[PDB]
């Protein structure tokens, strides 16, 4: 029913190997040209990737900022409110970003803010101002 | 024949 | 076993009637199931009786004597069965003490060409049936392709060497009749490379496994994919092996291709990530400056200035996040690439050293069949395998020649008589033969029937060495041409000191190239006297026949010096080099199933020839020309026993034809 | 001549 385990004999390969006298030795050298091409083909792009790694030199060490070490608060200061109004102007409905700018508010509180002061901060107008970009 | 195989 | 074992030993199904039995007992096998079982017992018992004591004739009277009821109640059956068994050489064959001395007068004249094993076996039988039998041998000795070098204490076979298992073998009987010292062959065969260094059990076992694997693979091609014809030409085992080897070398590369093909893809995946990582470090470098500058605006500040610091802060920490997550993916792709380059798949299928060792294994198979694998029928080369005997193989320690010489005794044999023409017609046969010593001097032999035991290679000769008048019908001559007749030679090296491993029966030698893989590839340590025996198989077989003995013996010593030491190997006292292909009375070693031939041709070889009528319109006559030999037997070709059984077979057929069958009436 | 049997 099946060939010995590890022996690979497809119906199609037999026909391809026997097509003529030395058809098979052409198929075998073809794969040798293939492997030689694919083999150095690697070094060319191994070296490219190494060159790209070299422009990345140093990482992002002297760019990481002081930590956002501050405890969350339920109370809205006037300052904090204003920070949010501007964050709708810059970010739209990205409530996580707005929350991170303020720093001491949870995403839910920012959404809560958005509904109550929707009227008094004309936030609908602030959103569509952001949308125009 | 086969039977001759060493 | 017991009675059932007797049938087995006689190559017969114990619980069933054979096709030849149906032919002779068409009343019983068409009869009720009870009768058949009675028949089968009588048959099986009678075989047992003869087998238990093969050295004396087993008569009908002696058989009936030792039968119990109800089996002895039908004495016509017991007689019929016994006669059948005796006729077809299942009992009372070989060399036995005759109870009733040979019939007073002789019926029918039979000329047998050749006193090889088949020839003798038919001669001993036809004489047992009271016929007038004369054998015409071209050689100055009996045995034909069974030939033992005897000189002083040195004894070595140039022909048949091995008994391929006693289980079912008719030679098992003969070995109890004649003095045969049968020694078991220890199948442990160490291999040695070109330089003379042994092959490590690591390599040995892995290559041998691959050999057997490659063979099953060819069967898959033959049977499962029907790869049997290619460009009108029939596929040989040699070709199919190459196909399968190439398909394995192909796969080795395809696995390498798709592995590096997988590196380049991971190599790319990194590049795309790196470009993204560069462009992000660019924007982080920029966004840091914007943050830095906005931080310089010292407090107190208005809320839009405040927002700017806080906003640039968020925007920057978010981009730092991304870069750390992209550096995470960099590390993973980086080690994944060190994973793939660390361990590729298989480098090669078979190294130079691997292939050479595999080539030895082919040399073995080329020897087994006495022919380059490029000639063997892929489908049928092994057709005779199912009939292999049980038990371990043995060699004749005193030389196989004891068997022909034994059988020869008591027979009219004309040595040194080369049959030049066989003439068969309605009313009889004449055999035109010359004396081998003075060739222009002639003999004429008149007979009722001729048994031809001419080696296939002789029947193959062009121009014909023997001429058939009238010419053999095209069906017979096509059989002769389709069928393969191989070649295999032996170098006998007679020393007077054992420098080899005495507990080892045989050791191999690995040739440098495929071209010469069967050149002195195998050595036999078999005999009492310190004699080594070297095999020349495959293509090397034929080519070495053109090379002088000294050069051949030289190569043998050189090889042996490589294994055993430059000074451990003395000059042999006596050497012999066989050249079977060049030998006019064999023209090769033994038959094989060639590509384009099949197992059926072997049957065509056995099929007898009935001449045409003398007067036009006269009745179709009796069969005149008969064929026995190793090449005339589908189930045991190329073997001593095979030959033996053909002789036994033909004698029966001829006797039936000329003395009538009593056992069928 | 020869020593074959
Ligand atoms: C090297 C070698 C090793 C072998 N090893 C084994 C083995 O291990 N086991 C095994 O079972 N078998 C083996 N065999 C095969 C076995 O020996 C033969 O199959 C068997 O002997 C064949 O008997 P035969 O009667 O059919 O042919 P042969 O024995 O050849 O009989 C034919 C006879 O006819 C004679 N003859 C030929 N032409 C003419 C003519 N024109 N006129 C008159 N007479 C003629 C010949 O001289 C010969 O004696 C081996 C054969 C060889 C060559």
């Amino acid at each position: 029913r099946k060939p010995p385990k590890g022996m690979f004999l497809s119906q199609e390969d037999v026909e391809a190997v026997s097509a003529n006298a030395t058809a098979a030795t052409t198929v075998l050298r073809q794969l040798d040209m293939e492997l030689v091409s694919v083999k150095r083909q690697i070094q060319n792009i191994k070296q490219t990737n190494s060159a790209l790694k070299e422009k990345l030199d140093g990482g992002i060490e002297p760019y990481r900022l002081p930590e956002v070490i501050q405890k969350c608060n339920a109370r809205w200061t006037t300052e904090e409110q204003l920070l949010a109004v501007q964050a709708i102007r810059k970010y739209g409905r990205d409530f996580q970003a707005i929350s991170d700018v303020i720093g001491n508010k949870s995403v839910v509180q920012v959404k809560n803010f958005f509904v109550n002061y929707r009227r008094r901060f004309n936030i609908d107008e602030v959103l569509q101002e952001w949308e125009a970009e | 024949p086969l039977s001759f195989l060493v | 076993s017991g009675v059932e074992g007797a049938a087995f030993q006689s190559r017969l199904p114990h619980d069933r009637m054979t096709s030849q039995e149906a032919a002779c007992f068409p009343d019983i096998i068409s009869g009720p199931q009870q009768t058949q079982k009675v028949f089968l017992f009588i048959r099986n018992r009678t075989l047992q009786l003869w087998l238990d004591n093969p050295k004396i004739q087993l008569t009908f009277e002696a058989t009936l004597q030792q039968l119990e009821a109800p089996y002895n109640s039908d004495t016509v059956l017991v007689h019929r069965v016994h006669s059948y068994l005796e006729r077809h050489g299942l009992i009372n064959f070989g060399i036995y003490k005759r109870i009733k001395p040979l019939p007073t007068k002789k019926t029918g004249k039979v000329i047998i060409i050749g006193s090889g094993v088949s020839g003798l076996a038919a001669a001993r039988q036809l004489q047992s049936f009271g016929m007038d039998v004369t054998l015409l041998e071209a050689r100055d000795r009996v045995g034909g392709r069974v030939a033992t070098f005897r000189k002083g204490n040195y004894v070595a076979d140039l022909g048949a060497m091995v008994v391929t298992g006693l289980g079912g073998n008719p030679m098992a009987v003969v070995s109890k009749q004649v003095n045969m010292e049968l020694a078991k062959i220890k199948q442990k065969c160490p291999l040695y490379e070109a330089n003379g260094q042994a092959v490590p059990k690591e390599k040995d076992e892995m290559v041998e496994q691959e050999f057997n694997r490659l063979l099953e693979a060819t069967s898959y091609l033959s049977h499962q994919l029907d790869f049997n014809v290619l460009n009108n030409k029939p596929v040989s085992l040699g070709q199919a092996l190459e196909v399968v080897i190439q398909l394995q070398e192909k796969h080795v590369k395809d696995e390498q291709i798709e592995h590096w093909k997988k590196i380049v893809k991971t190599q790319e995946e990194l590049k795309e990530l790196l470009n993204k990582m560069v462009n992000l470090k660019e924007k982080i470098k920029e966004l840091h400056q914007q943050y830095k500058e906005a931080s310089e605006v010292k407090p107190p500040r208005d809320i839009t200035a405040e927002f700017l610091v806080k906003s640039k802060h968020r925007d920057l920490t978010a981009l730092c996040k991304e870069y750390d997550e992209l550096a995470e993916t960099q590390g993973k792709l980086e080690e994944k690439l060190q994973e793939l380059e660390a361990n590729p798949p298989s480098d090669v299928y078979l190294s130079s050293r691997d292939r050479q060792i595999l080539d030895w294994h082919f040399a073995n198979l080329e020897f087994a069949n006495a022919t380059p694998l490029s000639t063997l029928s892929l489908k049928h080369w092994d057709q005779d395998d199912d009939f292999e005997f049980t038990g371990s193989h043995l060699t004749v320690r005193n030389g196989y020649s004891c068997v022909p010489v034994a059988l020869a005794e008591g027979l009219d044999i004309k040595l040194n008589t080369a049959v030049r023409q066989v003439r068969y017609t309605a009313s009889g046969c004449e055999v035109i033969a010359v004396n081998t010593r003075s060739t222009s001097q002639t003999f004429i032999y008149k007979c009722d029937a001729v048994l031809c035991t001419l080696p296939l290679g002789v029947l193959k000769q062009q121009p014909p060495a023997v001429q058939f008048v009238p010419p053999l019908p095209e069906w017979k001559t096509s059989a002769v041409q389709r069928m393969g007749f191989g070649n295999l030679n032996k170098v006998v090296l007679c020393f007077d000191r054992v420098f080899w491993d005495p507990s080892v029966n045989l050791f191999g030698h690995v040739g440098s190239t495929t071209a010469s893989r069967g050149e002195l590839f195998l050595f036999w340590n078999l005999y009492k006297a310190p004699i080594l025996l070297a095999l020349v198989a495959g293509e090397a077989a034929g080519i070495m026949e053109n090379i002088s003995d000294d050069v051949i013996v030289g190569r043998c010593l050189a090889i042996l010096k490589g294994i055993f030491g430059s000074s451990a190997v003395p000059q042999p006292k006596e050497t012999v080099v066989s050249r079977w292909r060049a030998d006019p009375w064999a023209r090769g070693s033994y038959s094989y199933v060639a590509a384009g031939s099949s197992g059926n041709d072997y049957d065509l070889m056995a099929q007898p020839i009935t001449p045409g009528p003398s007067i036009p319109g006269a009745p179709q006559p009796i069969p005149r020309l008969f064929f026995a030999g190793e090449h005339t037997i589908r189930n045991y070709p190329a073997t001593v026993h095979g030959a033996l059984l053909s002789g036994l077979r033909e004698a029966g057929r001829i006797a039936d034809q000329f003395l009538g069958a009593m056992y069928t009436l």
